[PDB]
């Protein structure tokens, strides 16, 4: 929750 | 990584980040052996004794990464998980013995200036490398000491392979063989240490025969970061390359 | 194959800040 959010893409 | 130092742009183009789905956030370092294979501590997918269990679909792996918050673009790669390969002996009820595991990429990832695949070890190199006094390379992105709190982007501290008897009397706990530990003794002066969020951080040494980078161990248990009269324990990967190799030269 | 060579060391022949003492130890 602190770092960043990446493309959901990759979920 | 304790008392060690911010890493150079490409310094471990092997180093792999464990991030977790959800929630996002940090969990073990690892290396990347192959172009569809990575290698990380065992205690980082499975641990009962914290309800620790995670599988496949519930982890990232992430390549080419130097910062440890910022999704790195352009730079970094995101690869899921297509299988778990641990090793069927992995004593997590007594001492973490043979913790080691295997990952298989579902896409094999592409090379870069940022990215690059590490040697694992043979019975020669191995044979000469790995010998107390001689210094090995951490790297990660774990807390700064045992208790800032965490750095900004992979630190790496260089340690020094630690006799086999200096070991075991620094602790309580049956040391097998598939461990060595490495540190600096109370009066050497010079500290550094791994730490919490350092798990599966591959810990390598340039050969000075071929100035290749071999991993010989695994970063896996410590007992507190940076504590005079103790020191790290990695997973002796040599001993496990029976596994590994089997492992892959099968699925 | 070309495993431990690193893209931007290695292969430009380069050392980086903290390598020589790795290489020193090795007595
Ligand atoms: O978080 C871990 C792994 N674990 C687990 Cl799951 C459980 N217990 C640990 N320490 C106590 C010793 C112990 C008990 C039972 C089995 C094996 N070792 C331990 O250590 N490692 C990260 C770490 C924190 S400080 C530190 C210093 C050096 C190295 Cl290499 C790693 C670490």
């Amino acid at each position: 929750g602190d770092f960043e959010e990446i493309p959901e893409e990759y979920l | 990584i304790v008392e060690g130092s911010d890493a150079e742009i490409g310094m471990s183009p092997w180093q792999v980040m464990l991030f977790r789905k959800s929630p996002q956030e940090l969990l073990c370092g690892a290396s990347l052996i192959s172009d569809r294979w990575v290698l990380t501590a065992a205690h980082c997918l499975l641990y009962p004794p914290w309800d620790k269990n995670f599988t496949e679909n519930d982890l990232l792996v992430r390549i080419g990464k130097h910062s440890r918050t910022r999704y790195e673009r352009n730079i970094e790669k995101i690869s899921m998980l297509e299988k778990i390969y641990i090793h069927p002996r992995y004593n997590w009820r007594e001492n973490l013995d043979r913790d080691i595991a295997l990952m298989k990429l579902k896409k094999p990832v592409a090379f870069s200036d940022y990215i690059h695949p590490v040697c694992l070890p043979d019975r020669e190199t191995a044979a000469s490398l790995l010998q107390a006094g001689y210094k090995g390379r951490v790297t990660g992105w774990g807390n700064l000491k045992e208790t800032k709190g965490q750095p900004s982007v992979l630190q790496v501290v260089n340690l020094p392979i630690v006799e086999r008897p200096v070991c075991k009397d620094s602790t309580r706990i049956r040391i097998t063989d598939n461990m060595f530990c490495a540190g600096y003794k109370p009066d050497e002066g010079k500290r550094g240490d791994a730490c919490e969020g350092d798990s599966g951080g591959p810990f390598v040494m340039k050969s000075p025969f071929n100035n290749r980078w071999y991993q010989m161990g695994i970063v896996s248990w410590g007992e507190g970061c940076d504590r005079d009269g103790k020191y790290g324990f990695y997973t002796h990967v040599f001993r496990l390359k029976k596994w590994i190799q089997k492992v892959i030269d099968q699925f | 194959a070309d495993c431990g060579l690193r893209p931007l060391f290695e292969k430009k022949s380069l050392e980086d800040k903290t390598e020589r003492e790795l290489l020193e130890s090795y007595i």
